[PDB]
């Protein structure tokens, strides 16, 4: 059984808008997990990511209810 | 507003678990959101092995 | 005019003005009730109890 | 002869509200009075029936008023009526205190400082009707907003503890804020009967501010039929709230039972007091917020000073006009202030907003009415 | 003039000044003998 | 100059739109009150209806045509004589009572 | 003071018509709509102009609460 | 942390102004909160008796109270005993206070859900966003354990294990139990219980709406034919 969500989930990252935060996700790992002493975190740049994904989710996911 | 955990913290005072709040000894908010530091009352030492807050 | 002929028959009268509209607001509460809950419950078809109820 | 010009009872009425030489030209404007007495019967009434259901303890308080909400009989509509009623008040209230301020009202000095008891009263009033409830927000907000009285010297502490009737905002606090909540309304009307009492003596303003006596109209049924309009329209509107909107203008953390050990991430009293929370949170010394809090209310009483126009309203007063609206805007500015956190830019905001308003009432709209005058050549 | 030449209210709210603070005083209840002087 | 100011202003304000003169929108206080009930038949009678015809125009939200308008050059206070008068009397009483 | 001696006027003439004579709505749009712009040209360069100051000073103040609360390379 | 990710809008079926819930989504949704939900959080404000007309039959109702253990107030004796529930019972809290749920959860306290959806803002969207939006910490993060990341959730740190996933239960119906289709009927249950007035007050706006559209055209009518003596009049000076 397959969740219409992963699935939307998947179609929704297709998405230019997401395609741009997720590279503002992959600068940020490179980043924090290459040093060993500063205090960053990646929340922020996947929060935005989120947010592009989620406010794409919502228009088609109810559909498939 | 949690209730702190005593014998806990960064400062070995208090740990609050909710927005992470540390406190020393003396009860004052070192590392952590709490705007200021913890409540001191209105004691007095009644006997010396008695004390009255209020 | 139909207008005229209700005047006439109706409204001159005061104490027929009232009976007018006490009978009225009769008829129309009626008409109105039933009118506006089927126009609810056709914008709501298949989400209500009373919809769905048979199947229990 | 006739009776309703003679019987000692309808005489009065007659004089009030049918016979009344009203001014032919008094716009929607005016409106607002008749509203603001219906605001009030609205509430007696919606509260009347929530009071048969409701009771003032701690414990028993909150599950009270859910309990009206699900298991008394249309006790939800007459709740969220009694509740958007009192959102509906304020608006007809700063409306109505908003023609004072442009037409010149205020001139009328025995019923415009009964107006500004009124407001005062009011205040009160849905202040402690919003820790009936005993939400987070009821509570947290009666908590903070009480305390300020601690801030007066020598007495502070002695006093806000004798409001309480202990250390805490608790249950006698809660059960003296219902008796309060009930018996003020009772006041306003008698109040508002006085308010109305000296407008009667002068009669109305209208919107050229000048006299009207050559020019009047028998009340009914010009101005009966247009308050039933205005009546309908608020009506319309508070029915809008209620059974699409209900919670639109709340706060859901009022949801939330209050619970004295958690404290509310923002605490805000309702949206009607949130230009002069703005106000309060501006200053940095206590008392001195305190003072601002009752200066932003009170100056209310000093504007029929200030006035310095040779003309009574803003009608043919250009300069005045755009001072007057910046005043509303700035209030609008006070407002969404007041609702957010006290952080940049916020705080700055709030302070520049805090002083622009005192500002125009002490300072601005008192020039532009004498460069107006000089314009006028007098 | 003629006002100035009133301030016959001067030694008259005197009187009354002291019916204001001797009044806010009993209302409200040491250097007074006898009276709360002898708790 | 003044003048162009006074001049903009004046159509600003508006007032000549509903037929009134600058006299006809003094509030009244006493003194106002005073000089009217010192005005003269004619000049009484005319304010009246100046008056009745901005009211009843302010009713209808409505203004006059522009050929109506009064003109700021043909605006003459007609009540300054007599409320300078009235307010000279005033400030008498008053130093004569101190 | 009630009608009767409200004030003193003379030589002024009122006709008027019956409600019943007349129509409620004289031409309600025709005429209406043209003086409904008049009347707001005639107030909008004094009403409009702090509701937009509002707006901008609401733009910037909520999208600098915005930038505030994010981090910066540094 | 002080941060954002505030809900999207879900199209639900009782979003628009006059839309009804979906009465059969709510009878799943009272399943996933009695199956799933009900062991650590109280909805102290609804009882047996408030499903029906609503989800469920008088009897189907009575057989859902009938499961369940409530204390007795006390009997000849003086002593308290257990029965099981009848469509007078509020459903049953989990624990006997707030301080033994904390215990029972590392020290957090489950809210009660009579009133969830109302007393968080974004509602139905928020806690929606909150069931499904459960991932693993960005880079960087690292949370006090037993305490979970959580994008919808203030400061993304949360004391609730992921409660939803595919066949988390088996539906009455027997739609199928995908974890989006659990945690829509929880939500659209979470609304009911919040506003159960929800549907009614919503065939009251549209007779308040019908009724405005009839009275404001009418009683404007009415002021202009009394006013229409005045709107008419013509004014005349004429002195000798
Ligand atoms: C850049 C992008 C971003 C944008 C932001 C930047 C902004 C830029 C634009 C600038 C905007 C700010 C400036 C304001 C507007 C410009 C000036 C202007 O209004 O010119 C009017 C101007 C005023 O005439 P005037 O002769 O100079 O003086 C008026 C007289 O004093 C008395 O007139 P009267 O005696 O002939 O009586 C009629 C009068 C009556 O006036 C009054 O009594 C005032 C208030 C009552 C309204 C009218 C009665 C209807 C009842 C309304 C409520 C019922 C329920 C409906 C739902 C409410 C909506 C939320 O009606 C009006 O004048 C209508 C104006 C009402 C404006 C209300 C402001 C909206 C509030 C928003 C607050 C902000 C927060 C938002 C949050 C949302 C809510 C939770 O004249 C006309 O337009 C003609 C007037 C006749 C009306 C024409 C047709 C309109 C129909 C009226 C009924 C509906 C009104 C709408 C009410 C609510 C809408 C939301
Ligand atoms: C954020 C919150 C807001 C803050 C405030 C909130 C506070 C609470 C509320 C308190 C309210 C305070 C206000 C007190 C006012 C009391 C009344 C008053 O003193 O006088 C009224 C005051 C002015 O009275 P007036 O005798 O026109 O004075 C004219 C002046 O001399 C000036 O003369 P003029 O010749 O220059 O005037 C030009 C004229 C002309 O300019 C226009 O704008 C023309 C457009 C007219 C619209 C349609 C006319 C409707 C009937 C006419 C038939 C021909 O414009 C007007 O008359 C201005 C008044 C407003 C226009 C009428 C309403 C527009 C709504 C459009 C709806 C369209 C569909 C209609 C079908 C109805 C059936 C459902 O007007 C208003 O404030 C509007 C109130 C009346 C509106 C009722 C019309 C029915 C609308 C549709 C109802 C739908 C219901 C729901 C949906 C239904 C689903 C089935
Ligand atoms: C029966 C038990 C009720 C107990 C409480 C007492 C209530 C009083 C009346 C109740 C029953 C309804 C009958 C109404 C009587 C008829 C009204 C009338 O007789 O007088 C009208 C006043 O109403 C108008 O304006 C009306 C327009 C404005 C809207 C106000 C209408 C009031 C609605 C009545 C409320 C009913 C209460 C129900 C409670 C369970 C007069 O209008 P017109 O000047 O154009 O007519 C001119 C006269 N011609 C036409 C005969 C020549
Ligand atoms: C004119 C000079 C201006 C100078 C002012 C400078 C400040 C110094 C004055 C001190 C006296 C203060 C007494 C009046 C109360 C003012 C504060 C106030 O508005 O209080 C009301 C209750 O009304 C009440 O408490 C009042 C209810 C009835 C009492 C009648 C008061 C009579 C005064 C009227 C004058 C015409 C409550 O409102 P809040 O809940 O605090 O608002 C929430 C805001 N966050
Ligand atoms: C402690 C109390 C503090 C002080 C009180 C402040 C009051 C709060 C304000 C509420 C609004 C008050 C309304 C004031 C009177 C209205 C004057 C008016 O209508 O002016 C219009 C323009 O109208 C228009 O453009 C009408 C548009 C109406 C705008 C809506 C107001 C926004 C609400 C903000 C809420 C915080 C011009 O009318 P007139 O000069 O009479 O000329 C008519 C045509 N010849
Ligand atoms: C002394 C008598 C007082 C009566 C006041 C007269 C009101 C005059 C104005 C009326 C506005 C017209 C719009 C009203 C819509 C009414 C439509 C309707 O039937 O709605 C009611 C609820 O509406 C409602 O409940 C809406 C009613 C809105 C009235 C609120 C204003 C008065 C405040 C009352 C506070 C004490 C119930 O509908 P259902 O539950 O389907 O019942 C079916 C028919 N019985
Ligand atoms: C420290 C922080 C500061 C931020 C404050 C934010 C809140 C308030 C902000 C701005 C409000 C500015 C209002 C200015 C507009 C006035 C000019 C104008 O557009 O209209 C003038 C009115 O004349 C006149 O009225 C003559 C011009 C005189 C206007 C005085 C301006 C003072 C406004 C207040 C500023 C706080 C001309 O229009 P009308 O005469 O109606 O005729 C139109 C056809 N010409
Ligand atoms: C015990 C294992 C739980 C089960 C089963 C469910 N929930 Fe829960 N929930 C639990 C705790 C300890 C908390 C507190 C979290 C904290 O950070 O302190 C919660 C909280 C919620 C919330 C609140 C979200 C908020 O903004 O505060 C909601 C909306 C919630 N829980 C819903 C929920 C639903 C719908 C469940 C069944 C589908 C459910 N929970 C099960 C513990 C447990
Ligand atoms: C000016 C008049 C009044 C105003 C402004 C007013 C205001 C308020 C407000 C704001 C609340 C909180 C509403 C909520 O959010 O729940 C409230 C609650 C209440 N009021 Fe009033 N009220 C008024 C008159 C009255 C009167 C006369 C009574 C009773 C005689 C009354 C009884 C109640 C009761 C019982 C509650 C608790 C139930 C509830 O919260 O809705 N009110 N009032
Ligand atoms: C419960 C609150 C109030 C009620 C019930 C009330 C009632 C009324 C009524 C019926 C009128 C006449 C109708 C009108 O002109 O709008 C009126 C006029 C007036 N009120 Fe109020 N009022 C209240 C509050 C206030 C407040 C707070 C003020 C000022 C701060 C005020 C000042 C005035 C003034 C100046 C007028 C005269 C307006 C004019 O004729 O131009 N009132 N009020
Ligand atoms: C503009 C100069 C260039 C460098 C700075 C660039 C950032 C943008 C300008 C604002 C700088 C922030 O610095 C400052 O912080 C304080 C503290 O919250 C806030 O300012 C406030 O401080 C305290 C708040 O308790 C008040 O007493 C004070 O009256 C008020 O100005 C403002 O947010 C801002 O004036
Ligand atoms: C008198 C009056 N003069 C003027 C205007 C308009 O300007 C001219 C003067 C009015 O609009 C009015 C007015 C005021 C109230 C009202 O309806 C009531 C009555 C009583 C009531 O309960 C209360 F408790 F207050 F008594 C609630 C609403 C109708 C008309």
């Amino acid at each position: 059984l397959v969740d219409p969500l992963t699935t939307v989930r998947e179609q929704c990252e297709q998405l230019e808008k997401c395609v741009k935060a997720r590279e503002r996700l992959e600068l940020c790992d490179e980043r924090v997990s290459s040093r060993s002493q500063t205090e960053e975190d990646c929340t922020e740049e996947l929060l935005d990511f989120l947010h592009a994904r989620d406010h794409c989710v919502a228009h088609k996911l109810f559909n498939s209810l | 507003g949690c209730v702190p955990i005593a014998n806990a913290g960064d400062f070995g005072g208090y740990y609050c678990p909710c927005h992470g709040s540390h406190y020393d000894a003396s009860g004052r908010i070192r590392k952590g959101p709490a705007p200021l530091n913890l409540e001191v009352p209105s004691y007095e030492f009644t006997s010396d092995d008695m004390v009255i807050v209020g | 005019t139909l207008t005229a002929r209700l005047y006439s028959l109706l409204f001159r009268r005061t104490s027929t003005f009232a009976l007018t509209i006490v009978v009225g607001a009769l008829f129309f509460e009626r008409a109105f009730d039933q009118g506006a809950d089927a126009i609810y419950e056709h914008i709501n078809e298949g989400k209500l109890w009373k919809h769905i109820k048979h199947k229990y | 002869t006739n009776i309703r010009k003679s019987h000692p009872l309808m005489k009065i009425v007659n004089n009030a509200f049918i016979d009344l030489p009203a001014p032919s030209n008094i716009s929607s404007w005016w409106n607002f009075g008749s509203l603001l007495g219906i605001c009030l019967i609205l509430q007696i009434l919606t509260g009347l029936f929530l009071a048969m259901h409701y009771t003032s303890d701690t414990t028993t308080a909150f599950s009270s008023v859910t309990h009206i909400c699900r298991d008394v009989n249309y006790g939800w509509i007459i709740r969220y009526m009694h509740a958007n009623g009192a959102s509906m008040f304020f608006i007809c209230l700063y409306m109505h205190v908003g023609r004072g301020l442009y037409y010149g009202s205020y001139t009328f000095l025995e019923t415009w400082n009964i107006g500004v008891i009124l407001l005062l009263t009011v205040m009160a009033t849905a202040f402690m009707g919003y820790v009936l409830p005993w939400g987070q927000m009821s509570f947290w907000g009666a908590t903070v907003i009480t305390n300020l009285l601690s801030a007066i010297p020598y007495i502070g502490t002695n006093l806000v503890e004798w409001i309480w009737g202990g250390f805490s905002v608790d249950k006698a606090t809660l059960t003296r804020f219902f008796a309060f909540h009930f018996i003020l309304p009772f006041i306003i009307m008698a109040i508002a009967m006085v308010h109305l009492l000296f407008l009667h003596e002068t009669g109305s303003n209208n919107p050229t501010g000048i006299s009207s006596d050559v020019d009047k109209i028998p009340f009914h049924p010009y101005y009966t039929i247009k308050d039933i309009l205005g009546a309908l329209l608020l009506i319309l509107a508070l029915m809008l709230l209620v059974l699409f909107a209900p919670d639109l203008l709340g706060d859901p953390d009022n949801y939330t039972p209050a619970n004295p050990l958690n404290t509310p991430p923002h605490i805000k009293p309702e949206w009607y007091f949130l230009f002069a929370y703005a106000i309060l949170r501006s200053i940095p010394n206590k008392l001195g917020g305190v003072l601002a809090l009752a200066f932003s209310i009170l100056i209310l009483a000093l504007i029929p000073l200030l006035h310095t126009s040779k003309q009574r309203s803003m009608m043919f007063r250009p300069l005045s006009q755009c001072l007057f609206w910046a005043l509303v805007a700035d209030l609008l500015t006070l407002t969404w202030i007041g609702g957010q956190p006290v952080e940049h830019p916020y705080i700055t905001i709030g302070q520049l907003a805090s002083v622009l308003y005192f500002l125009l009432i002490l300072v601005l709209m008192p020039t532009a009415g004498t460069i107006e005058n000089k314009l006028l050549k007098w | 003039r003629y006002r100035q030449l009133a301030r016959n209210w001067v030694p008259t709210a005197s009187l009354w000044g002291a019916v204001g603070a001797v009044g806010l005083v009993w209302a409200t209840d040491d250097w007074v003998p006898y009276i709360n002087g002898k708790f | 100059w003044l003048e162009g100011i006074r001049k903009w202003y004046y159509n600003a304000a508006g007032f000549n739109k509903l037929g009134l003169m600058r006299d006809d929108t003094i509030h009244e206080n006493d003194d106002v009150k005073e000089a009217i009930r010192r005005l003269p038949e004619n000049l009484y009678n005319d304010r009246v209806f100046r008056i009745k015809r901005a009211l009843d125009l302010s009713m209808r939200q409505q203004i006059l045509p522009k050929e109506q308008w009064t003109k700021y050059e043909e605006d003459k206070s007609y009540l300054e004589p007599y409320l300078k008068e009235v307010i000279r009397e005033r400030k008498e009483r008053e130093e004569w009572a101190k | 003071r009630q009608f009767g001696h409200l004030t003193r006027v003379r030589h002024v003439i009122t006709y008027s018509l019956s409600p019943f004579e007349q129509r409620a709505f004289p031409h309600y749009f025709s005429k209406g709509i043209p003086n409904v712009l008049r009347r707001t040209r005639a107030c909008i360069l004094r009403v409009a102009p702090p509701f937009v100051a509002f707006y901008l000073v609401y733009t910037w103040g909520t999208q600098e609460f915005e930038k505030s609360k994010r981090k910066n390379p540094a | 942390s002080d941060l954002e990710l505030h809900p999207p809008s879900y199209p639900w079926s009782h979003r628009g102004l006059l839309s009804s819930l979906d009465h059969t989504s709510i009878r799943r949704g009272f399943q996933v909160y009695k199956q799933v939900c009900s062991s650590c959080h109280s909805m102290d404000y609804v009882a047996y008796r408030h499903l029906v007309g609503v989800c469920y039959t008088e009897d189907e109702a009575k057989a859902l109270a009938e499961e369940v253990e409530v204390q007795d107030g006390p009997n000849e004796d003086g002593e308290m005993f257990m029965r099981p529930g009848k469509l007078s019972d509020y459903f049953p809290k989990p624990y006997p206070n707030p301080e033994a749920a904390r215990a029972a959860n590392n020290g957090a306290l489950p809210p009660d859900l009579s009133y969830i959806v109302r007393a968080r803002h974004g509602g139905e969207d928020y806690v929606f966003s909150l069931l499904t939006g459960y991932c693993e910490p960005p880079t960087g993060v690292s949370l006090r354990e037993g305490l979970y990341f959580n994008p919808y959730f203030p400061g993304q740190a949360i004391g609730m294990a992921p409660p939803i996933y595919n066949e988390v239960l088996e539906f009455d119906d027997g739609t199928p139990a995908t974890m989006s289709q659990v945690a829509k009927d929880v939500c659209t249950f979470l609304r009911w219980a919040a506003e159960p007035e929800h549907d009614h007050r919503k065939r009251m706006g549209l007779k308040m709406l019908l009724m405005m559209g009839l009275l404001l055209p009418l009683v404007y009518a009415m002021k202009r034919h009394k006013w229409s003596v005045l709107k008419s009049r013509k004014l005349a000076y004429r002195p000798p």
